[PDB]
This record gives structure tokens, C-alpha cells and sequence, in this order.
């Protein structure tokens, strides 16, 4: 039984999430 | 190819097969010689007339038409008359005897022997006929003797042939207009005997049909020759898909499918919607919308009944001449909107359309105008219980009394019909009333 | 939880295939988890299920008929009842749930993906013609990770057929359960 | 090689291909007799995407046009493109369907399947390699879903291993013309559904809207709202038959667009489409392009997606082009629309660049969108199917030809199935 | 019966010219279920245990108002010289008038 | 150009709109009755 | 870049926009078909701030016009400039508004709101950096009044970071055309207050003053009051699109002028009017500039500043000049009346230095000021409201479309604080 590696915060994890999030920021401005 | 065949008995009938085919002429291009002019379309009857003529190397177009009388009166008019050189002269079948109004006189004492000529002259049209969609039947309810003979005939077809379409036209008897005091005897008789083999019965009131004809026709001595050029301009309607092209183009099996729910029940009835003179048109204008809404206006259906007190289970709309689907959608849209319509909670769409380029024409010493836009409109509602109403009241009374009893049990019938009579009709105006009940 | 938390209310106890549950422990049971039932009804209950196979109280149909049996039709989609009556008409197996402890079992697969299975039926090209043949069963239940013990094989096959072989059709499998 | 054999079915198919067909030729710029004049050399070579030839420099079109009604193929004979297509693929019946499912379903194609089937193989082999096939058909218009079921039913078997891939035209919402149309589009939608990979539906609506909003020439016709269909036929199909930095495939479309077996449906575009002071009104470059293809308006086929979520985008351009503005653009929009994206994918948008455009106009393109746009069309009829087969109505006709009520209750379960489906995974 | 989507401008009264509001529509509806089974038997006979609305429909003092200030006993008897007709507040189109207003002090 | 939008129909005065009949079935095979037929209304094939 | 995008309301709207854009138009030097000449580069450089570009040196104004009485917009369409504009943006209705505050407020706009914001994001998106926009409407006015007061709520939450700038004429202190007039003002203020950051106040009554004691010209016409309010507006805006050592932003000038979120109204101003003869008796100098500047007459907003104090005061000065004499002429003016400017703040001008001048004379300016000089306009409405309201005629209308009075509670109670607040800090 090979242990998965704890997937490794090479930074990024929740942070580029709301990186990606700070992006992701017009929801609503083009049709209501 | 798309062709049909056309049956006319009485002197009910010969009237307006007689108008239908004059017409019918006319639009083609057809001279009463029978020839066509220097111009070439002649041949083995081959073209457009090819689906209500086969002008053969004879030279003369022939229509593909049968004229059966029980009296030599009308056919030997007809036959003296212009048409003669055109027409062929023993399909213009003649008897000697009337069946004087008596249904069982028509149906036993004449019909045997004659019956053997008609489906013989049939068969040897049909042979020479492919395609053979189709029978355009014409006849009546009040019938003086066409109705028992009519019944019969359509029952040996409809036993020796079952796979096609059969279109039945009758006049219907006018509410408080009598001919006939055997009229509701002789109708309902042609109704139970004939309600079980048929495909698609349409009703016409000719008292109507001269209400309007004062209405906007702007006459007040009409004519049957003005009620026969209208129903001679439905008939060319009807078979205008056929004659010409368009958009998009509808048959007569889809009509027997989507008009009729269920058996029975075949009954709708129809309308036309410009029926208007030159002079009245000379200053107004015609379109989609207000023909449209024409059309639907109570009073402008040919028979007495009520939209408001009835409620509509289908509808087909025919329209000939220019148009554009745009507009028509959007008058259709705006029916669908309307209140005073109250369609059943059965159709979610209840619109069968179609569309052809071609404007009808007109005929000198005709009285309609020159119109651009032409609709056919076929509805079925329930706005029809008050005709068999009457009917089955007037009948019901005057059995009751049991007069001509005499004469119908004397040439040798009994009650037992008018007992099945009786009980079918009694299923049929529940029959009407629980469908709409929702 | 009418359905699995029963499920594991029954696991809970260990006695035999007639020796059911003691109908005193099932109102402990009843006491472990106030019932829907009234109390007239689970009076009745405990002797009405006593009846077959000892004085032991019968969750072997009590559970089945209450949720997963179903021999009648829906109006409102009990989503197919594909009118087919093959295997349950001969049926050798009459419903014994107890002998079909199976059944007891591997509900939760069907009761969430019947319809990729209805689908995976009709899939091996049965053209709407009911039976399908016991290796294809077999194996698509098996493609599927519908694993099932040789034991619960004969079980439903005596259910599902009497005289052999045979095709049973898949509808006339669903409607045990859907 | 790999080419593709046309397949045309219905009055439907009739009208569309026919105009379809001179729309092609015309595009490679030949006559309407079939006497080619050169002037573009690659469009010369790629003729044998569709073309077989034919002595002396005259190219047929490998395309088959079945129906029942003589007329309209007549008067299709008689139209300006006539001439072009050949006896040999012209087929049909001796009745009329009525527009009867259950009669064209089994009456009458139990005996045409016979020679459609040779003819069809015969192309096949006359050719080399295959794609797969379109058909251009309706679903509650009769005749073309009678013939065409049992179609695809054959030719499914017949080459699992090629591309089935159908143009059909959907009920119009507020008014559907023919009454039994909803029970004959669920009786097509079940094999439909069962069979094909992809489908595409468009509406008549639509097209009105579209005619109204900018074309605003209030006097159309049923032929110029095929021209728009056929030009969109045209802008999908494009790449295959031309160079360009771009892939054509339509595997290698399909494989990015569909994420699960059961996903068929799909949703046109359209490019910047010209009004009268248009031309000299509007300022022709890459993000107002970008901006008019993906409005919500814009779109053509039944209903707005604004009500739920898309799932993939595809779009191709077709002109000179450069890659960043689309990338920009690109981004742009992404950031702009977040929610109507999944977070169950990013980047769910792909793209083509063909450098040939149409003539005349300078670079213009085509969109397809697969969306949780589709549930509200099948729920409509499904409403309908609860509501007309609630008593049976106009059913006795379909009980005379043979058949069982069971055969609508399979298909009813399916497309609930579909609906939940979506829902479920779409939320 | 039911609207259209979408495409909401083309569809209304603003062309009918109607002014007699058409139908109350809409675009609400959750996945109904059921096979639709049959309570029909040839022709529209619905069986008998199943209901329908059994016939229910089978087949001047009214004025568009604002209470707003009119002597109050007259408001109250302009309510009763509106209302107690359902002959013209039932159906056949409907036939249905509103009411605004504010009351009295 | 034919770009979409650019067929003016030629929806002038248009008096005859007659069909031919340009298909038949004939005996037990079909084919195309003999070639030489009118257009919509009289009008001349291609060539 | 930072752009701008008109906005026209209402039956005033319906001129004013007409008269601004062909101020703009002739001062930019393009002829009435829109192909551009050059005549100034500066303002060519600068022209996109206010125009797109179309192809072939086209130039349509980003303008969005709105309106329920179509026959103004057909006179507006007739007009010498009114082929210049796009029907892509001429958004409309059926109906009028029957000039009714709550109608024009909740019903016939319930079914434009979409059309508008859809087309004013269209060009939201299509244009890079906003700054914000500019409303052209009347408060006294209705259909204006009713579409401004949904229109700006709603673009307050769409895009919270910009300059909503508002221009409007409040009704004669004599006479008000409307007789619901008084409601129609207190109802809009009430949403203006929270909603705007700007306003500017104009009254025709002190347009006649003007007329008469400057123009002197007998026979006017609204077109030419029209003018001296599009020269207003344009002095306005000329700092942005041209050099200067002068800091241009109306952000600059909006945190210069406003002490407190409750001060949001402005009275216009216009520099040297000249009379037939003293365009050639009057010596053009910066001090008689500035005196005529700072007038009793000259001002022109609602009446003379005379009864308050002033707050604060910004000019532009548009022309050749320098920078020391106006220096030493606020000076002047400082301690000419050091007792009417507030001892809160010292020095409370701003002064800005506009290079390129005006066509037709050679030194130009404009004033815009805030002094406590609006007490008397709202007393008054107040007054008005109250008597009108004592015995609520008039209010059946307002109901009938479903308006209660509990809301005209806290308006009223709202127009009250703000006077309140006026003397609070002014005393
Ligand atoms: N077809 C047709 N019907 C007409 C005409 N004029 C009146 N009618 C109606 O059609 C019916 C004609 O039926 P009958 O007079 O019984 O004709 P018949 O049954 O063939 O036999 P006869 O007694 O000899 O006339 C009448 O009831 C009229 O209401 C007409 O010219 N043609
Ligand atoms: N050429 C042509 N086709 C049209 C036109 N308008 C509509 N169609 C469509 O053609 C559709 C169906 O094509 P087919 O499959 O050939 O029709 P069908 O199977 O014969 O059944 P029907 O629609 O009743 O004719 C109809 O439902 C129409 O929607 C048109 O104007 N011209
Ligand atoms: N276009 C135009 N507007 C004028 C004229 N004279 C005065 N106005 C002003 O225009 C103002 C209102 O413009 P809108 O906002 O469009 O008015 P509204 O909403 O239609 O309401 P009403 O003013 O009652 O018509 C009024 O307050 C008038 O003072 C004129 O001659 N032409």
C-alpha cells in the first residue's frame, strides 16, 4: 500500500483559489 | 398521381357538380369545345388538369365524375345543355323512378338494380387510376331520394375498399326550413346507417348562406347561382393543394387525422372568410389580421351556432394568394389571446396551417370581387348540439304521433330502425357533452 | 430512515431464519425508536407477524412489504412496472424474504441507479421482448459492482424460475423492488 | 480519403437541403449547370470533400433526398439548382404519410428501407473512406421522422464506428401547426436520443426574431430563413476543406464538447449578420464581434440559457484573425460570465481559426453552445403528452395501424430520466 | 396556453391592441411524473371513480373604482353595487373588474 | 453576393403558377416522364 | 482611457441632448454627415473621450436616448443633426406617461427596464475606463423624472465606483406648467438626495432675466436658451479632452466643492455676455471678466446668493491668459467680502486654467458655486407640498395606481431635514 503524498501547498491550495476567485468577479453584468 | 374521383346523386347534386366542374374550366383554361387552344399541353392527359381530367389522344379533357340520378329530368338538361361535347354521356347514369322521399325506397326497391352499374363504371375508372387518394361524395339530408341511395352505394365501397379517404358534403337541414316533413325521418335514417364507414362529413345551411349574401353581397333576390359559385369556390380551395404548390403543402389524410378526435364524431364545419363585393371593396382594404378576424366573427359561419356558447376543438386554416408567415403567426398569435375563444383544456396547439401562393380567380358574371388574399377556415366545436337538438325533438314528437309510419312499414320496413335511430342519437349528444365536460 | 435505518434496527438483531425477533424485543426496539404505527396497529403487529414461522415477531416481511415489496402498479411513476409477467408467474420460489435475505441486502444500488440498469438491460439488444438470458444477467450485474453471492444466485433463481432455464425478464425482476 | 454523403429527409430536409446544396456550389464558385470556372486552386482541390466526379469536368453532390409527396420534389426539380442533382438518388413512396408516425415508422418504410439502404451503400462504396453522415429531417413534421427512424435504427449497426450527425427542426412553443406533432417528436426523440452522438435544434421563432431584428426587411421568406440555416451549415463544416492553424474534426469537436453518453443536444450561432445602415454603422473588429455572437439575444435556437448554466462553448472564425484578441476576449468573457459557467469545469470554452471567410464580407464566424438551455423544450411537450394522452385522443388511428400505448410510456420514462438528469448534474 | 420565454416583446396586448387582458401565463413548472394512465374508454368517457371538474361550467353597476374619498356609506354600498353579481364576476371571459382605494377618517 | 439577405425574390407580377407533372411511376418501375416538361407556370428548362 | 456615456430623459432631454451634441459636433468641426475634417488636432486627439469611431472617419455620439412620447423624438429625428445618431440606441415605448409621477415610476417602465440596461451595458462593456455618466432630465418634469428615479437606483448597485452627474431644471418660483408639479419634484428629490453625487439646478424664469437684461433680443426661442445651457454644459466638460496646466477631473472638482454627503446641488454660470453695442464698447480684460463673473445678475440658477453666505466657488477660465491676475482678483474679492465667505474654511475657490478657447472670442470662463442658497427653493416646495397636501387633492390618481402617503412621510420629513441641516451648519 503506496501512501498518496499530502498533495503539496507549493503555495497555490485555497490561495490561487481565491486568486482565481478575485478574477472570477463579473457574475451578473451582462444579463440579469 | 394526385388525383381523386368526384360522385354526384340527385338532382341535389347535379346542380353543383354542374357549377363545380363549370368553374373548374375556367381556372384551368379549359374552351367548351373540349380542345386546348393553339398553345401545347395536350397528350395522354397529363398535366396540372391531369388530377380532374385525362385528355387522351382523344383530344378532350374527360372528368373523372359520376352523375347518378334516380329521375331523367336533370341529366337529360345537362345533357341538351352547353357541356355536353365535354362531358361523357352514359356516366351521366339516369333511372326511371323517384324514391319519393322515402329512405327505404331509395335503400331496397331501386337500389339493387342499379348499384350493379354504378361500382361497375367505378372499377373501371379505378383501374386506369394510381394514385386514387380519394372520393369527393355529394349529396344531402333532406334528400328528396339521393340520401338511402347514397348510404348504400357508400356501403358497397366502403366493404369492398377500406384503405383511402372519403369526403362527404350535404347540405344541412335548415333549423326552421322545411322541404320535407320526411325530412327528419329520412335524415336521421342516412346518420345511423352511414355513421359507422365514413371519413369526414362537412355541413353547410344555405339559409346562411343567403344571409350572408344580403349581408355584404349587397343583394336581396339572390340566386342558387350565387349560392353555387360559393360552394364551388370552397370546393376549388380544398383542392388547390393540389393543384398548385407553395411554402408548405397539406393533404387530405392529414385533415381526417388532425380535425376528428375520435370516432364518431366526424362533423366539423367551415368558412370563408372575403366573401365581399367589388363595390364595397372598391374603398377599404384587405389583410391578414381583419380577414382573420372576420372569419371568427359569430355571424360569419355558414351555420347556427354560438363560438361564445360553444368551445373549440380544432381548427385548420387554408390560406391561398400572397402572403408572408410572419404575419400569419402573429394573427394566429393574437387568436390564441383572445377570451371570447374558449378552447377545450384538451389542444394545446389546436392549428393545423397551410400556405399556397396561388390568388384565386374569378368568373364573368360572377359576384364576388377581386381579391388578393383568400382563407378556408375548418373548425370543429362544440357548438353543434342545438341542430340534433331540434332534430331529435321535431322526430321524437311526431313519432309520438306515428304518422307515415303507413307508408314506410307498407313498402315494407318496420320501427326497429328508428328505435337504433333513436338510441344512437341519445349516445351522441352525451357523446358532445361529456368530452367537453373537463 | 424508514428504509435503512430499519435496515440496520433489524441487523441489529442475530436469531434464525424462523426465529425471527422476540415480539417483547421488538417493542424494545419500538422503545429504541417511537414508530410511526399506532398503538392499537403495533399490537396487532406483533401477533400478526408471529403468525408465520413462531411467536417471533416477521420484520423478514415486515420490512419488504413496507418499503421494498410492491406487487401492484403506480399511476405516478413508480418509473416503469414494463408490462412483463414471465418468472413470476411460474415461480417456484414463492416470496420467502427470509430465504431471500439477498434481497434484504442489496437494495441501496437498484433504489439509486435502477435507471442506468433498466438502461443496461435493454442495452443487450433485448428489443423490448421481455427475458434476457441468465449469463448476461449475471454478468451485467457483475459489470456493474452489483457483486452477489452464489447462495443469493439460487435464492432468486428459485424465486425468479421453477421449470429451467429460462430468460426471466427484467421487469418482471424490477418490480420486486421499484 | 474521408468525405461525408449527404442525407435529406422530409419536406423539411427537401427545402433546406435544396437551397443548402446551391449554397455550396456557389460558394466553390460553380455554375448552376455543373461547367466549373477556376479561380481559387485550393477550393479546387478540396471538391472531393463532397463531390464525386464526373466526366468531362461536371460535379455531382453525393446527397440522397427521400420523401413520400412527388410534388415538392417536383417543384425542387423545377427551382434554380435543379438540374444538379440526379434519378439516381431520387427515391420515394407511392402514398402520402398523413403525417402518420406510426405509418411511416413501419407501413410504409418496411418497403423503401430496401432501396434506400442499396443506394446509400452504393455511394458508400463508391467512395473511399467515411466520417459518417448528417441528415437534414424534423421531428413532428411526419414523414421525414417516419423514414428517418428506421434511418439511423440500420445505419447505427450498420457503422458503429462512424458520425451521425442530425439537423432538426423543433415545435414552434406558441404555435406547433400540425396538432399530433408533440406525439410524433416524442416517438422520434426516443431513438433519437438512443442512437445518435450529436443533434442539433434550431426553432422558427427564432428565426422570425432574428429576421425582425436585423434583417428588418418585415417581407421574408421560408427560403431566406433556410439561407440563414444553410449559411450556419456551411460555417460548422468549413474547416475540413480548407487550410488554416485549426482543427475540423468532428470527433475532434465532439470529444471536447459532450462530457457523459447521454448529452446530444446542441445550439447554434451566428456572426455579425448585416441591417441596412449596419454596414456603414458598425465598427468591424474583434471584440464587438466577440460581443454580438455570444449576446444572449443573439442566440437562435429555442430558449436563453440566462434561466440556467453553460456547460461548453464551442465558436469558429472564419477570416485574417490573430490569436490574441480572441485570447483577450476570451478571458474577457470568462471573467464576465463566472456563474453561468460550473466550477465543475474552467476553461470550458474552446475555439478555431480558418482563415478562408464567405465572399464579400471580411471575417465573420460561427458559435455552438451546449447549455441548460434544453430541459424547458422537452418539458413543454412533456406537458402536452400528459395533457392530449390523458384521453387518448386521435389515438384510434395509431391503434388501427397496430400499435400499443406501452410504446409512449418507454419514451415517457426516458425523457424524464433526461430532465432529472440535467437538473441533478447542472445543480 | 402556457408563455413563450425569452423573447418577450412580441407577445402581448401592445399588438393584440387588446384591452381586456388576455390570460394569466407562465413559466413555472416542476417535473410532473406518472405514466398518464388511461381513464378514458373509446371517446372521451372518463371511467367513473376518476373525477374531473364535473361540469362545473359545463360549457351599469360595474366600474373600474378608487375608493379614495367618497362619503363612506357610500363606499360601503359601492363595494355591494360592485360586488353580488357573480353572473358578471365568474367566467365567460371572466368578466372581472378590480378595486383600488384608501379608507375614511 | 448571395449572402443571407441579399435574394430580393422576384415577387412582381406573377399571373400563371402552373406545375408540371416531372415525375410519374409507370407500369411496375419508376423513372421520369419523358424529359421534356414546362417549369412553374410555362417556364424552359436548362438548355 | 477614460470616456463618458450621455444619457437623454424626458420631454426636456429630448431638446437639450439635440442642442449639446451639435455644440459639441460644430466645435469639433465635422460636417452633418460625420466624415471628419481636419481642422484642430488637439481636439481630433482627444475626440474619443466623447465619440467611437466607426469605419471611413464616422463618429457616432454614446448617446442613449429614452422617451414615451414618440412625436419628439420624430422632431428630433427631423432636425439638421439627427441623422447622426444610432437606432441601435433609440430604446422606446407604446404609451405616454400621462405626466404621472407614480405611472411613470412603477408601471410603464417595468417593461423598458430591460431594453435600457441592456443596451447601456452593451456600451458599458464595448468602452475601456468609465468614469461615469452625465442624465440630462427635468425634476419638475414627469416621464423624465419617473424613468431617472428607477434608472439611477438600479446603477447605483451596478457599478458603485463612478461619477453619476445630473442635470435638471427645477420649476418657476411664478409658475409651473404641471400642477402636480410640487409632488413630481418632492417625490424625485427624495431618490436624488441618496442616489446622486451631483446635481445642477437651472430655472427657466432666471433664463428670461437673462434674456432680458443681456440678450436684450426681444423674439428668443427654447433653442436658444437651449444654447446658453449647452455652453454651459460644454464649459463644463472642456477641461478633460485638451492641454493645460489645470487639473481637469470632475472627481477634482467634486472633492473640492462638496464638504458633506448631504450638498449635492449647484448653481451654472456663463461668462462675458455682450450686448449688440458692447461687444465694441466693452475693453475684454480679466477684471471686468471676473466682476461680470461674480454678478448679482449674471448668476443665474434659482435667485441671488444674496441672502446666504457662500461655501465654495470653482471657475475655469478658458483662453490665453495668466495665471497672476486672477490670483490677485480672488484676492480682491477675498477681502472685499470676507464676511459673507464661512470662517469654517479660508481660501474656498478653485481655479483651473483651460488652454484652447471658444470659437468667437478670445477669453472666455464659467462658475460653478455652492453657497447656502437653496433654503428658498425648498421652503417654498415645502410650503406647496404642505398646503396641497392639507387636504390630499389630487392623490386619487396616485392611489388608483396603488401609491399611499405613508411614503410621502418620510419625503417630506426628508426635505425638512435637509433645510434643517442647511441652517444648522450655515448658522
Ligand atoms: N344539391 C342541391 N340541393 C338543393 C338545391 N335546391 C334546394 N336544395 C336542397 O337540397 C334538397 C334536395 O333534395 P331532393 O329534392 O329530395 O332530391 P332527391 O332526393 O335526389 O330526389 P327528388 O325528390 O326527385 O328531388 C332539398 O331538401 C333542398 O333543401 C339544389 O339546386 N341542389
Ligand atoms: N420546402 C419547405 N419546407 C417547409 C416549409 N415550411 C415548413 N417546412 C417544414 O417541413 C416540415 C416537415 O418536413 P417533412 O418531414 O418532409 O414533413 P412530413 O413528414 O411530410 O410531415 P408534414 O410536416 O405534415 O408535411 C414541416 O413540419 C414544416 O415545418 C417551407 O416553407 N418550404
Ligand atoms: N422639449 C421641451 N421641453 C420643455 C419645453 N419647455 C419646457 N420644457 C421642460 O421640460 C420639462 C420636463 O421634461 P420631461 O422630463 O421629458 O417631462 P415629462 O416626464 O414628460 O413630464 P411633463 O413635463 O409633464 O411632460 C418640463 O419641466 C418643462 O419645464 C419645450 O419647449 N420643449
Amino acid at each position: 500500500e503506496p501512501p498518496q503524498h499530502p498533495r503539496y501547498t507549493s503555495l497555490f491550495r485555497a490561495t490561487i483559489k481565491n486568486d482565481m476567485k478575485k478574477f472570477k468577479t463579473a457574475m451578473k453584468t451582462m444579463g440579469p | 398521381m394526385r388525383e381523386c374521383i368526384s360522385i354526384h346523386v340527385g338532382q341535389a347534386g347535379v346542380q353543383i357538380g354542374n357549377a363545380c366542374w363549370e368553374l373548374y374550366c375556367l381556372e384551368h383554361g379549359i374552351q367548351p369545345d373540349g380542345q386546348m387552344p393553339s398553345d401545347k399541353t395536350i397528350g395522354g392527359g397529363d398535366d396540372s388538369f391531369n388530377t380532374f381530367f385525362s385528355e387522351t389522344g382523344a383530344g378532350k379533357h374527360v372528368p373523372r365524375a359520376v352523375f347518378v340520378d334516380l329521375e331523367p329530368t336533370v341529366v337529360d338538361e345537362v345533357r341538351t345543355g352547353t357541356y355536353r361535347q365535354l362531358f361523357h354521356p352514359e356516366q351521366l347514369i339516369t333511372g326511371k323512378e323517384d324514391a319519393a322521399n322515402n329512405y327505404a325506397r331509395g335503400h331496397y326497391t331501386i337500389g339493387k338494380e342499379i348499384v350493379d352499374l354504378v361500382l361497375d363504371r367505378i372499377r373501371k375508372l379505378a383501374d386506369l387510376c394510381t394514385g386514387l387518394q380519394g372520393f369527393l361524395i355529394f349529396h344531402s339530408f333532406g334528400g328528396g331520394t339521393g340520401s338511402g341511395f347514397a348510404s348504400l352505394l357508400m356501403e358497397r365501397l366502403s366493404v369492398d375498399y377500406g384503405k383511402k379517404s372519403k369526403l362527404e358534403f350535404a347540405i344541412y337541414p335548415a333549423p326552421q326550413v322545411s322541404t320535407a316533413v320526411v325530412e327528419p325521418y329520412n335524415s336521421i335514417l342516412t346518420t345511423h346507417t352511414t355513421l359507422e364507414h365514413s371519413d369526414c362529413a362537412f355541413m353547410v345551411d344555405n339559409e346562411a348562406i343567403y344571409d350572408i349574401c344580403r349581408r355584404n353581397l349587397d343583394i336581396e333576390r339572390p340566386t342558387y347561382t350565387n349560392l353555387n359559385r360559393l360552394i364551388g369556390q370552397i370546393v376549388s380551395s380544398i383542392t388547390a393543394s393540389l393543384r398548385f404548390d407553395g411554402a408548405l403543402n397539406v393533404d387530405l389524410t392529414e385533415f381526417q387525422t388532425n380535425l376528428v378526435p375520435y370516432p364518431r364524431i366526424h362533423f366539423p364545419l367551415a368558412t370563408y372568410a372575403p366573401v365581399i363585393s367589388a363595390e364595397k371593396a372598391y374603398h377599404e382594404q384587405l389583410s391578414v389580421a381583419e380577414i382573420t378576424n372576420a372569419c371568427f366573427e359569430p355571424a360569419n359561419q355558414m351555420v347556427k351556432c354560438d363560438p361564445r356558447h360553444g368551445k373549440y376543438m380544432a381548427c385548420c386554416m387554408l390560406y391561398r394568394g400572397d402572403v408572408v408567415p410572419k404575419d400569419v403567426n402573429a394573427a394566429i398569435a393574437t387568436i390564441k389571446t383572445k377570451r371570447t375563444i374558449q378552447f377545450v383544456d384538451w389542444c394545446p396547439t389546436g392549428f393545423k396551417v397551410g400556405i399556397n401562393y396561388q390568388p384565386p380567380t374569378v368568373v364573368p358574371g360572377g359576384d364576388l370581387a377581386k381579391v388578393q388574399r383568400a382563407v378556408c377556415m375548418l373548425s370543429n366545436t362544440t357548438a353543434i348540439a342545438e341542430a340534433w337538438a331540434r332534430l331529435d325533438h321535431k322526430f321524437d314528437l311526431m313519432y309520438a304521433k306515428r304518422a307515415f309510419v303507413h307508408w314506410y312499414v307498407g313498402e315494407g320496413m318496420e320501427e326497429g330502425e328508428f328505435s337504433e335511430a333513436r338510441e344512437d342519437l341519445a349516445a351522441l349528444e352525451k357523446d358532445y357533452e361529456e368530452v367537453g365536460v373537463d | 430512515g424508514c428504509w435503512r435505518e430499519l435496515l440496520r434496527e433489524c441487523k441489529e438483531k442475530d436469531t434464525d431464519k424462523q426465529g425471527t425477533i422476540s415480539a417483547a424485543e421488538f417493542l424494545a426496539l419500538v422503545e429504541k425508536f417511537k414508530l410511526d404505527i399506532s398503538r392499537e396497529e403495533s399490537q396487532q403487529l406483533i401477533v400478526k407477524y408471529d403468525l408465520k414461522n413462531n411467536g417471533k415477531f416477521a420484520y423478514c416481511d415486515f420490512i419488504q412489504s413496507c418499503v421494498l415489496l410492491l406487487k401492484a402498479k403506480e399511476t405516478s411513476l413508480m418509473r416503469r412496472m414494463r408490462i412483463q409477467n414471465a418468472d413470476k408467474m411460474k415461480e417456484a420460489g414463492m416470496e420467502t424474504p427470509s430465504f431471500y435475505s439477498a434481497l434484504l441486502r442489496i437494495q441501496p444500488k437498484i433504489v439509486h441507479c435502477w435507471r442506468p440498469m433498466r438502461r443496461s438491460f435493454k442495452t443487450y439488444d433485448k428489443n423490448g421482448t421481455g427475458l434476457l438470458s441468465v449469463a448476461d444477467f449475471r454478468k451485467v450485474l457483475r459489470q456493474y459492482s452489483i457483486n452477489l453471492s452464489e447462495e443469493e444466485f439460487f435464492h432468486v433463481l428459485e424465486y425468479y424460475d421453477k421449470s429451467l432455464s429460462s430468460k426471466i425478464s427484467y421487469n418482471d425482476f424490477l418490480r420486486a423492488f421499484l | 480519403m474521408r468525405e461525408i454523403v449527404h442525407l435529406q429527409a422530409g419536406q423539411c430536409g427537401n427545402q433546406i437541403g435544396a437551397k443548402f446544396w446551391e449554397v455550396i456550389s456557389d460558394e466553390h464558385g460553380i455554375d448552376p449547370t455543373g461547367t466549373y470556372h477556376g479561380d481559387s486552386d485550393l477550393q479546387l482541390e478540396r471538391i472531393n470533400v463532397y463531390y464525386n466526379e464526373a466526366t468531362g469536368g461536371k460535379y455531382v453532390p453525393r446527397a440522397v433526398l427521400v420523401d413520400l409527396e412527388p410534388g415538392t420534389m417536383d417543384s425542387v426539380r423545377s427551382g434554380p439548382f435543379g438540374q444538379i442533382f440526379r434519378p439516381d438518388n431520387f427515391v420515394f413512396g407511392q402514398s402520402g404519410a398523413g403525417n402518420n408516425w406510426a405509418k411511416g415508422h413501419y407501413t410504409e418504410g418496411a418497403e423503401l428501407v430496401d432501396s434506400v439502404l442499396d443506394v446509400v451503400r452504393k455511394e458508400a462504396e463508391s467512395c473511399d473512406c467515411l466520417q459518417g453522415f448528417q441528415l437534414t429531417h424534423s421531428l413532428g413534421g411526419g414523414t421525414g421522422s417516419g423514414m428517418g427512424t428506421l434511418l439511423i435504427s440500420k445505419i447505427r449497426e450498420e457503422y458503429p464506428d462512424r458520425i451521425m450527425n442530425t439537423f432538426s427542426v423543433v415545435p414552434s412553443p406558441k404555435v406547433s401547426d400540425t396538432v399530433v406533432e408533440p406525439y410524433n417528436a416524442t416517438l422520434s426523440v426516443h431513438q433519437l436520443v438512443e442512437n445518435t452522438d450529436e443533434t442539433y435544434c434550431i426553432d422558427n421563432e427564432a428565426l422570425y426574431d432574428i429576421c425582425f431584428r436585423t434583417l428588418k426587411l418585415t417581407t421574408p421568406t421560408y427560403g431566406d430563413l433556410n439561407h440563414l440555416v444553410s449559411a450556419t451549415m456551411s460555417g460548422v463544416t468549413t474547416c475540413l476543406r480548407f487550410p488554416g492553424q485549426l482543427n475540423a474534426d468532428l470527433r475532434k469537436l465532439a470529444v471536447n464538447m459532450v462530457p457523459f453518453p447521454r448529452l446530444h443536444f446542441f445550439m447554434p450561432g451566428f456572426a455579425p449578420l448585416t441591417s441596412r445602415g449596419s454596414q456603414q454603422y458598425r465598427a468591424l473588429t474583434v471584440p464587438e464581434l466577440t460581443q454580438q455572437m455570444f449576446d444572449a439575444k443573439n442566440m437562435m435556437a429555442a430558449c436563453d440559457p440566462r434561466h440556467g448554466r453553460y456547460l461548453t462553448v464551442a465558436a469558429v472564425f472564419r477570416g485574417r484573425m490573430s490569436m490574441k484578441e480572441v485570447d483577450e476576449q476570451m478571458l474577457n468573457v470568462q471573467n464576465k460570465n463566472s456563474s453561468y459557467f460550473v466550477e465543475w469545469i474552467p476553461n470550458n470554452v474552446k475555439t478555431a481559426v480558418c482563415d478562408i471567410p464567405p465572399r464579400g464580407l471580411k471575417m465573420s464566424a460561427t458559435f455552438i453552445g451546449n447549455s441548460t438551455a434544453i430541459q424547458e423544450l422537452f418539458k413543454r411537450i412533456s406537458e402536452q403528452f400528459t395533457a392530449m394522452f390523458r384521453r387518448k385522443a386521435f389515438l384510434h388511428w395509431y391503434t388501427g395501424e397496430g400499435m400499443d400505448e406501452m410504446e409512449f410510456t418507454e419514451a415517457e420514462s426516458n425523457m424524464n430520466d433526461l430532465v432529472s438528469e440535467y437538473q441533478q448534474y447542472q445543480d | 396556453n402556457y408563455s413563450a420565454n425569452q423573447y418577450e416583446k412580441a407577445y402581448l396586448p401592445t399588438y393584440l391592441q387588446n384591452w381586456s387582458p388576455a390570460r394569466p401565463t407562465k413559466e413555472k413548472i416542476a417535473a410532473h411524473e406518472g405514466y398518464t394512465q388511461i381513464i378514458a374508454n373509446d371517446r372521451g368517457h372518463l371511467l367513473p371513480s376518476v373525477p374531473r371538474s364535473k361540469a362545473s361550467p359545463w360549457g351599469i353597476p360595474p366600474a373600474k373604482v378608487t375608493l379614495t374619498a367618497r362619503t363612506t356609506t357610500a363606499a360601503d354600498n359601492l363595494t355591494k353595487w360592485i360586488h353580488k353579481n357573480p353572473d358578471l364576476l365568474n367566467a365567460c371571459n371572466g368578466l372581472r373588474p378590480e378595486i383600488s382605494g384608501k379608507p375614511f377618517d | 453576393p448571395f449572402l443571407p439577405g441579399n435574394s430580393f425574390n422576384r415577387n412582381i407580377g406573377k399571373e400563371r403558377f402552373h406545375k408540371s407533372q416531372h415525375w410519374g411511376f409507370c407500369n411496375n418501375v419508376r423513372m421520369l416522364v419523358s424529359e421534356n416538361k414546362p417549369g412553374v407556370g410555362g417556364d424552359l428548362l436548362y438548355g
